[PDB]
């Protein structure tokens, strides 16, 4: 689909957060994402990214990574199938391709 | 039992120790595997055509949670609690009143879809067959609170994948 | 101390088993000192488990070595059953068997196709992970779930297997010999490969044994010893397989200690499909197995379990085990203690990656930088199970 | 369809070029497939 | 009784050396941190909240305890000292976020139950 | 004083003053054996036949809630003929009780449900119908799905000894014997919501609470009554941040263990 | 072995081995061994007093006949009942004689109890997260800090006395562009469900009454 | 090898609990009560220690129950009460202690059911 | 069995429906309430009783292992009829 | 299972094994999908007689640790088992 | 005769396994006299140390020695050897002979509570 397999951070344009994200870890997530060169998508994978998931009590838990950073889509399932992943990644695609970005300045 | 994965002493005769020179000095192990990589090459891939084609399941998949009902048009589920009694990440909220005509139904039914695990223990709790995960897994959203099913979010998948869930049970249900 | 870097792997590369920060230090291009900071995923799954019934925090344990699904499954029955006084019965004592072989061959291949990752070697990762495929499938349908199935249960298995799975079962083993030998063609024999190998992480039998070292960190080092062989649990002592062993102690070792095996379970699943029995599938105690929906929509007796077996779960007799088995990583099990009622009073869980990891900084002594990338690989390391 | 395929490509699907009042010659998605072939599509059953 | 084992002090007196030696410690290292961790607090607010927790533990007068307060404050001290901690972490002590809440009665009878 | 006697329990001696039952012999060694028909506040009945015992060395296995113990019995508690007992006894009970456990309000707080576990077996050899009895209707409190009785004459009892309306009583005999005031009557009593506590089964059901929560998930808060000034101890019953029901809190010294309508 | 498929089958030769074993170690280190007693599933307990911490695991590791080279594990088990709260335990596997055996003791919040390191190697990591995680101290470590825990995280988390949920939350504020801790509200409580029965289920263990 | 300490035991400094959950909880001592609606006493063995509760209040969005008292579902159990109450001081939380309420024994006696001249005389069974 | 309120918002079986002054209303402007409108209570009512010649019928929801637990219902009492426990459908003893 | 003759000998050269026998792609040996309905066994307790659940219960045999030597209440020396039996290389293939 | 190699990475060859396990074995014995006789530690460390001797002894080739110790490879019995000694020496500093220290409180290891 033209999705390459890696990507360094600054080269990046959609952030996959799949798993888990624990209190130790959230400051490095918002450290890697403001790195990230406009336009940014953040793509949320898996029960425990959307909303804490199994571990949606835990103390060391953060419930979800829209606490931490804008979501763009929301993937459920523990785990989603690959092919559910794929959906969802299509279904950004598609959000790209409604955006007005040039018709909204052309009338402001 | 045992053996030695790796404890060879190769010989030193001159034809032996001229093999390994033969393969140090020309390459002839990397050419090797080259060889394995070419014929790759020449294979069908394994790449299917999504979404215009779908990698195959089985009746038992596990998929978006649905509500389904009686041949007549009654709901199964009878508010016993047992699915959330049991939903290990407490994902299931009930909250049940007898119904106008005496009935006992629920009138809460909210299924966190961003606490499920989609273990599948619901399922197997329900004693009437009410709260079943249907074989749906395409239904990601653009905002957080779409994937907080209500009642009312339920029974619509019942009443639009029913011609699929009733099918599925029909399939597997004698293993259960 | 030349100079300290603070090597954090936050651009996670193509790994899938978590992210570490390291923290080291350079005397040019030695490494004098490498420490691992690991609580990065530390969700607090041992002290989840203490509010959940004993049903409840079983998915818990597909989520601790999240290659090795099954086979964790398997250590936490064997210790609830062992708790419970109750034997399984033999046809799921086989099924169990013969899944714990197939993940040990879906871990294998995630071990050194990633570990070859890290190394560049990256076209062996797509072959063998259209293995994995085929494989989730089994895993499919048996379950329902691709990934964590649940399966596998205190007191036996879940579901019976689909009729024809065992012929697909048979069809896969017959042609995946090959695979291996489309793979061992690339890397056994390569020199690139036994450069970056060979001679590098070696440790010695003696400090492996005092630094907590188990399964192929082990045989590695030449000690013979595979929890299979020695204490055997469920049928293993009915079934012909060599253990593989190690001469030098190095990476390479342990590279061929890996691929040894996954062709010893190929040995062992084709007799898994010969040697199956007929039968039923979880103990036929319905205090603890939840009894056939046919009968619980029969008979009282039966109803009431399924009533109480659901919602408070089945006790269990007071008492403190420690049980392990030979999973892929290493000598995975549990302490867990009961207090008599439905819940555990506490579930320490012993990490083969955690003992291995505490051992990097001894391995990486002396070694460059580049080394320490093949040194985290060689043990086999996920961080859902290290942190917990 | 087509049976002389590996198992996983031999059925597929064109989506059709409007659903819903809603134009979908180039806008397909997995969620077009009625329940009915939906399980077809997937090899969870062999009767279309 | 009343014998305990020792952790490493054995008297009052002997603890606080190592609770001065540890205000020590920390005096001469809020400065770099606010350089260090490019905080936007001045040096003064930093060496006040220093003396802050000191203070609140005052009363406490077990030999033992008081170790492990140091044990702690060491610990702490070593995460600092070595940047493993990060702006994050070393700006909580500071709740710049959290509202001021009232203390007087009158106002906690304004706002909610609170007890 | 020189009254007491000694009697073994599973080999143990035990002091009990003489004229107490087996069952309260095996209370004062914390022993319990199982019940349905007795209660430590009703006159002895001893139908259900669930407390039967083995005395060590007699053939016929005594009713605990009624037989006095004698001088050096020992009575064996937990001996395969005790056991194989209380299996027979707990299938007779589940030969005709409904599948009523997911919608019976009584389900997870049932002493049939619960001892069923603890003592009876686990799978059922009962091929034939089951009984099914019509519904009474006696008043706009106690909901009464009659089909989930088991004939232990609590309500029976409670009502003629304690609150003292005997509207209750047997009519019929063998497997049609019925409960029930044989007419259309309500009986209201200021205790009347009593009923529903000690029905062991879920048959005498609380008609406002009914349907609206199960017993795990509340949270027990013990409180005090104020509607009069008996002052009695309740236990009131939450669930997320609600009062959902009101059940009697054991003080010998108050209430026993009954509240009023009122209250309830 | 019996024809009882829904039974364990017992194993009375390891029973009466390891019975043979402990009362061995109980005459040999009489200094510290307080209890030993064997589980009827066949596993071998040694309670202890904590200062034999070193002379008992030295001897096993060393010995002819124990030979326990290697710490399978390494835990505590949390009790508030007892004075002595803590209990730390000690897994040991002999690879020479294919079995194993526990080591257990005892302490308290203050009392530190002696690092184990020189014995065990492995026993490193095992020691910090019994720190970091329980808050016992471990005199001579090392290197000693928390290792699963946050930075600047305050508890010991496995206690019992811990709340699950624990006391702060992380999240983003854009306001101070960085990440910030807050007092943790959760949008739905956890819920505690009373699952225990009102009926004794193994009269065995059945405790003396008052 | 040993020093002498005769202070009275406390670690509210050592364990990380903010003060707010210190001074202003009101930890409970009792032996729980019997559930009524059943007859098994195997529930009112050991001492439970819990907190008072606090606010909870509707979600705006779904209606659940939301609250921000870290120490709601907090439940202790101990074999003692004198072990009960040493744990709260230690802890520093003011505590309540309600005794033990052990039912008191009876004259069951079958045949008072049947009295020649006295009111136990049953009158159906 | 479908109605809308003053509001104009169709209330769902459960009988809820947001009040004209309340605001959370707000959060379906731009969107749509989800509601289900089939009526299970209208449902159920449809369905005939059907006749039986005994006073005791037993009734799982057709299917048998695929239905509710199998009841057993008593239809001695003729001022009303027999109604299941789960299923919902009524019964009732002919001509007597 | 379509390449041409030419091809099919190419690949196999290449590789050196003969890859159109064990093809990675699954075509038709694949089960059924569709299978019939399966009739699964009981276990050996699903008895009417002799069935007792105290013969057979699993859970009430277990008992509380026998206490070996407690503190407050010429002879060999023994190891904890006899010494683990020198493991024998395999004859199927004694070196890789 | 002599093995290329024990197996054990890190376990050199020794060349006098006799010579080198009785100079051992003979240096353990010297220990266990300054402990007392009555200590447990002793008489069962010399019961055993004594027949491992006698097969040192009489045994004059290096395998079937080791059939006799079964103690694994020879390297292996020297290594196992060294450590009775080192264990040996500590011992007599520990004390273990003397009486149990402390008592628990009473309730220590009593469970379930
Ligand atoms: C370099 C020079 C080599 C040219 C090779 C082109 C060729 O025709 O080889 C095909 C031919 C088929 O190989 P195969 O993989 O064994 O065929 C089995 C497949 O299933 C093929 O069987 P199939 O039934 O699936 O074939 C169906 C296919 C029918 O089409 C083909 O299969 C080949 C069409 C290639 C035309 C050029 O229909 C299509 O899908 C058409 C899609 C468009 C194909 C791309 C056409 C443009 C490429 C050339 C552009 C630059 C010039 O390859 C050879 O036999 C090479 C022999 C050596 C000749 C030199
Ligand atoms: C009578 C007159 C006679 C005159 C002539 C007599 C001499 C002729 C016979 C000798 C010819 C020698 C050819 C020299 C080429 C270099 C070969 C070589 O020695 O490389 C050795 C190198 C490292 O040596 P190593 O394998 O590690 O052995 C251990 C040594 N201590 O190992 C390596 O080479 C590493 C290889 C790195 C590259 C591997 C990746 C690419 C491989 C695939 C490409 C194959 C070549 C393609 C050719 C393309 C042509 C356009
Ligand atoms: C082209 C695609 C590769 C075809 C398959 C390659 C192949 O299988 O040939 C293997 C052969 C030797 O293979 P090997 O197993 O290492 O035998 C070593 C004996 N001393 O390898 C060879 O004989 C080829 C060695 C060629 C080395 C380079 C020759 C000149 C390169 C520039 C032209
Ligand atoms: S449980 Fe599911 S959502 Fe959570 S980390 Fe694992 S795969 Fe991801
Ligand atoms: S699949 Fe499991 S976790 Fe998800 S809602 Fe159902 S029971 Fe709960
Ligand atoms: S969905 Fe099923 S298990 Fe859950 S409350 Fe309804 S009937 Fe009970
Ligand atoms: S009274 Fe008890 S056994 Fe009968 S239906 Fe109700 S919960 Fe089930
Ligand atoms: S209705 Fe209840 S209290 Fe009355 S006899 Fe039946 S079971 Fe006993
Ligand atoms: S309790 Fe004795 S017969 Fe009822
Ligand atoms: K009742
Ligand atoms: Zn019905």
């Amino acid at each position: 689909f033209g999705v390459v397999f890696r990507a360094s951070p600054r080269q990046s344009d959609v952030m996959i957060v799949a798993g888990t994200l624990t209190n130790k870890m959230a400051p490095a997530l918002r450290k890697v994402y403001d790195q990230m060169p406009e336009p940014r998508y953040v793509v949320s994978m898996g029960s425990c990214a959307n909303g804490g998931g199994y571990y949606h009590y835990s103390y060391s838990v953060v419930r979800g990574c829209d606490r931490i950073v804008p979501v763009d889509i929301y993937v459920p399932g523990c785990p989603p199938t690959a092919e559910a992943l794929l959906y969802g990644i299509l279904q950004l695609q598609k959000k790209i391709k409604r955006e007005k970005r040039l018709r909204i300045w052309y009338r402001r | 039992t045992y053996k030695y994965v790796n404890l060879r002493e190769p010989s030193m005769d001159m034809k032996s120790v001229t093999d390994r020179a033969a393969q140090t000095l020309l390459w002839t192990e990397l050419i090797r595997g080259l060889g394995m990589t070419l014929s790759y090459l020449f294979r069908e891939p394994a790449t299917i055509n999504y979404p215009f084609e779908k990698g195959p399941l089985s009746p038992r998949f596990r998929g978006e949670h649905a509500l389904r009902r009686y041949p007549s048009g009654e709901e199964r589920c009878i508010a016993c609690k047992l699915c959330e009694a049991v939903c290990p990440a407490q994902a299931i909220t009930i909250e049940a009143e007898p119904r106008a005509d005496g009935s006992r139904r629920t009138t809460r039914y909210d299924i966190d879809m961003t606490k499920c695990i989609y273990c599948g223990f619901c399922q197997e709790a329900c004693p009437v067959d009410a709260i079943v995960e249907g074989p749906n897994f395409e239904f990601s959203t653009e905002t957080h609170e779409e994937l907080l099913y209500n009642k009312e979010k339920l029974l619509n998948n019942g009443d639009k994948w029913e011609a699929e869930i009733a099918a599925n049970i029909q399939a597997d249900y004698l293993y259960r | 101390l030349v100079s300290n870097l603070t090597l954090n792997f936050g651009p996670q590369h193509p790994a899938a088993h978590g992210v570490l920060r390291l923290v080291m230090e350079l005397s040019g291009e030695m490494v004098r000192k490498c420490d691992p900071h690991i609580g990065l995923l530390h969700r607090g799954t041992e002290k989840l488990i203490e509010y959940k019934t004993y049903l409840q925090a079983l998915p818990y344990f597909d989520r601790l070595d999240y290659v090795s699904m099954m086979c964790n499954e398997q250590a936490y029955s064997l210790a609830v059953e062992k708790l419970l006084n109750i034997r399984p019965p033999p046809r799921a004592q086989w099924i169990r068997v013969l899944f714990g072989e197939i993940t040990r061959l879906l871990n294998h291949i995630m071990a050194v196709t990633t570990h070859a990752l890290d190394i560049g070697a990256m076209t062996p990762f797509f072959w063998m992970f259209e293995e994995r495929e085929k494989m989730f499938e089994f895993y499919e349908r048996v379950s329902g779930a691709r990934m964590h199935a649940a399966y596998v249960r205190p007191g036996g298995v879940h579901q019976d297997l689909p009729l024809g799975l065992m012929d697909d079962i048979y069809e896969f083993s017959k042609n995946f010999s090959l695979r291996i030998d489309e793979l061992e063609e690339m890397l056994t024999n390569n020199r690139i490969w036994r450069n970056r190998t060979v001679d590098i992480g070696i440790v010695t039998a003696e400090d492996a044994l005092n630094y907590g070292f188990s399964g192929v960190m082990l045989r590695g080092s030449g000690i013979q010893w595979d929890l299979r062989k020695t204490q055997p649990y469920d049928v293993y002592d009915q079934v012909e397989f060599d253990v593989p062993i190690g001469s030098r102690g190095d990476c390479y070792d342990r590279y061929l200690c890996r691929v040894e095996e996954m062709r010893q379970s190929i040995r062992i699943i084709s007799q898994c499909l010969n040697k199956m029995p007929p039968g039923e599938i979880k103990v036929d105690d319905a205090k603890v197995s939840p009894p056939k929906r046919a009968e619980m929509k029969t008979s009282m007796e039966s109803l009431i379990h399924h009533f109480k077996l659901y919602t408070e779960g089945y006790q269990v007799p007071p008492g403190a085990t420690y049980t392990a088995i030979e999973a892929p990583k290493g000598e995975f099990g549990v302490y867990l203690v009961s207090d008599g009622s439905s819940r555990p009073y506490r579930c320490k869980i012993k990490a083969p990656g955690f003992a291995h990891l505490a051992g990097l900084d001894k391995m990486s002594k002396g070694h460059m930088l580049a080394d320490v990338v093949a040194i985290i690989g060689t043990q086999d390391i996920v961080f859902g199970e290290v942190d917990r | 369809e087509d049976n002389k395929q590996f198992f996983g490509r031999h059925r597929w699907v064109i989506y059709t070029t409007e659903m819903n009042g809603k134009n979908t010659f180039w806008d397909v998605d997995g969620s077009m497939v009625p329940p009915e072939w939906h399980r077809w599509l997937h090899c969870m059953t062999d009767d279309p | 009784s009343t014998s305990v084992k020792p952790i490493f002090s054995r008297d009052m007196n002997e603890a606080k050396r190592r609770v001065r030696e540890l205000y020590r410690a920390w005096y001469r290292e809020v400065p770099n941190t606010v350089h260090l961790f490019q905080l936007d607090i001045s040096v003064k607010q930093g060496r006040d909240k220093v003396r802050e927790m000191f203070k609140k533990n005052a009363h406490i007068t077990d030999p033992r305890v008081v170790d492990l307060l140091v044990i702690k404050g060491k610990m702490e001290l070593e995460e600092t000292i070595k940047v493993w901690k990060q702006r994050t972490h070393v700006m909580r002590f500071f709740h710049e976020t959290e509202a001021p809440r009232p203390k007087d009665f009158l106002s906690k009878f304004y706002v909610g139950h609170d007890p | 004083a020189s009254n007491l006697i000694e009697v073994f329990v599973d080999g143990q001696s035990v002091m009990v003053e003489p004229g107490t039952t087996v069952l309260q012999a095996c209370e004062k060694v914390g022993m319990q054996i199982p019940r349905f028909c007795y209660h430590e506040r009703l006159s002895v009945a001893g139908n259900c036949r669930m407390c039967l015992v083995e005395i060590e060395k007699a053939p016929k296995v005594v009713a605990a809630c009624a037989m006095p113990v004698m001088k050096g019995w020992n009575i064996l508690t937990n001996s395969e003929k005790t056991k194989k007992a209380r299996e027979g006894v707990m299938e007779f009970l589940l030969a005709n009780h409904p599948l009523d456990c997911p919608i019976c309000d009584q389900g997870g707080e049932c002493d049939l449900q619960d001892q069923s576990m603890m003592f009876g077996s686990d799978r059922s050899r009962f091929l034939e119908g089951k009984r099914a009895v019509e519904d009474k209707n006696i008043g706009p409190l106690v909901k009464t799905i009659m089909t989930r009785c088991i004939q232990c004459t609590r309500c029976i009892r409670f009502a003629s000894e304690i609150a003292g309306v005997d509207d209750l009583g047997t009519t019929g005999r063998g497997n049609d014997m019925q409960v029930g005031t044989y007419i259309e009557k309500m009986f209201m009593s200021e205790l009347s919501g009593n009923i529903i506590d000690i029905c062991p089964v879920g048959a005498l059901t609380s008609k406002p609470y009914a349907f609206t929560a199960r017993p795990w998930e509340t949270r027990k808060t013990e409180s005090i009554d104020v509607m009069d000034a008996v002052g009695s101890n309740i236990v009131v019953s939450t669930r997320t941040g609600e009062v959902m029901r009101i059940l009697p809190r054991m003080h010998e010294d108050i209430n026993e263990e009954w509240i009023s309508d009122k209250t309830r | 072995a019996d024809t009882r498929p829904t039974v364990r089958p017992r194993n009375d030769v390891a029973h009466k081995q390891l019975s043979a074993f402990g009362e061995y170690v109980a005459e040999i280190l009489p200094k510290y061994v307080q209890q030993v007693q064997v589980s009827c599933f066949n596993e071998l307990e040694i309670c202890i007093h904590p200062d034999g911490v070193i002379p008992v695991l030295t001897f096993l590791r060393d010995h002819s006949n124990a030979q326990f080279k290697s710490l399978a594990d390494l835990t505590a088990v949390d009790i508030p009942t007892r004075q002595n709260r803590f209990e730390i335990v000690y897994n040991l596997l002999s690879l020479r004689f294919n079995s194993r055996i526990r080591v257990k003791t005892y302490t308290d919040e203050l009392t530190p109890i002696e690092s184990s390191v020189p014995v065990y190697k492995a026993a490193n990591w095992y020691e910090r997260e019994i720190w970091d995680m329980f808050g016992v101290f471990f005199a001579n470590h090392p290197d000693l800090r928390r290792i699963l825990t946050d930075y600047g995280f305050e508890g010991h988390p496995f206690r019992k006395d811990f709340p699950l949920s624990g006391y702060v939350e992380l999240r983003y504020d854009d306001e101070v562009k960085r990440v910030v801790a807050e007092p943790v509200e959760l949008a739905q409580e956890f819920r505690k469900f009373d699952l225990n029965s009102p009926w004794e289920a193994f009269p065995a263990y059945r405790q003396p009454p008052e | 090898q040993l020093i002498t300490v005769d202070e009275k035991l406390d670690i509210t400094t050592i364990t990380g609990v903010p003060e707010e959950h210190i001074k202003t909880r009101k930890a409970r001592i009792f032996v729980p009560a019997r559930n009524n609606m059943q007859s098994g006493v195997n529930n009112t063995k050991k001492w439970k220690m819990e907190f008072d509760t606090r606010e909870r209040w509707e979600n705006p969005l779904m209606g659940w129950a939301s609250t921000a008292d870290p120490l709601s579902n907090l439940v202790l159990t101990f074999s003692t009460k004198e072990d009960a109450v040493a744990f709260a001081e230690k802890n520093g939380w003011s505590y309540d202690v309600e005794e033990r309420k052990v039912p008191k024994p009876k004259s069951k006696s079958y045949g008072a059911n049947f009295s020649w001249n006295k009111r136990t005389r049953v009158s159906t069974k | 069995g479908v109605r809308t309120s003053p509001t104009g918002e169709k209330v769902t079986h459960t009988g809820q429906v947001y009040d004209d002054g309340d605001y959370r209303k707000v959060r379906f402007v731009g969107r749509q309430k989800e509601v289900n409108e089939n009526f299970a209570i209208d449902l159920i009512a449809e369905q005939p009783v059907s006749q039986v010649g005994s006073r005791v019928i037993s009734c799982d929801g057709g299917g048998g292992a695929l239905g509710h637990p199998r009841v057993y219902i008593n239809l001695d009492k003729e001022t009303k009829t027999g109604t299941c426990g789960y299923c919902g459908l009524q019964f009732r003893q002919q001509h007597h | 299972a379509s390449a041409t003759r030419f091809i099919q000998w190419l690949r196999n050269w290449a590789s050196g094994r003969d890859l159109q026998a064990k093809l990675q792609l699954r075509y038709q040996e694949i089960s059924k999908r569709t299978q019939p309905p399966p009739k699964l066994p009981v276990g050996p307790s699903h008895k009417l007689s002799n069935n007792y659940y105290c013969t057979r219960d699993g859970r009430r045999e277990a008992m509380p640790p026998s206490i070996v030597m407690s503190s407050q209440k010429e002879k060999k020396a023994v190891s904890p088992a006899p010494p683990i039996k020198r493991w024998e290389l395999s004859q199927d293939e004694p070196y890789l | 005769l002599l093995k290329k190699t024990t197996g054990l990475v890190g376990l050199a060859v020794c060349e006098t396994p006799h010579e080198r396990l009785k100079i051992l074995y003979t240096k353990i014995l010297d220990v266990l006299g300054h402990i007392p006789k009555n200590a447990a530690y002793r008489k069962y460390t010399e019961q055993i140390t004594n027949e491992k001797l006698s097969m040192v002894k009489a045994e004059p080739d290096v395998k079937k020695l080791e059939e006799r110790l079964q103690g694994g490879q020879i390297e292996e019995v020297i290594l196992q050897a060294e450590n009775e000694l080192s264990l040996a020496r500590k011992m007599i500093q520990w004390k273990p002979w003397e009486p149990l220290v402390e008592e628990p409180p009473a309730s220590q290891w009593k469970w379930p509570i």
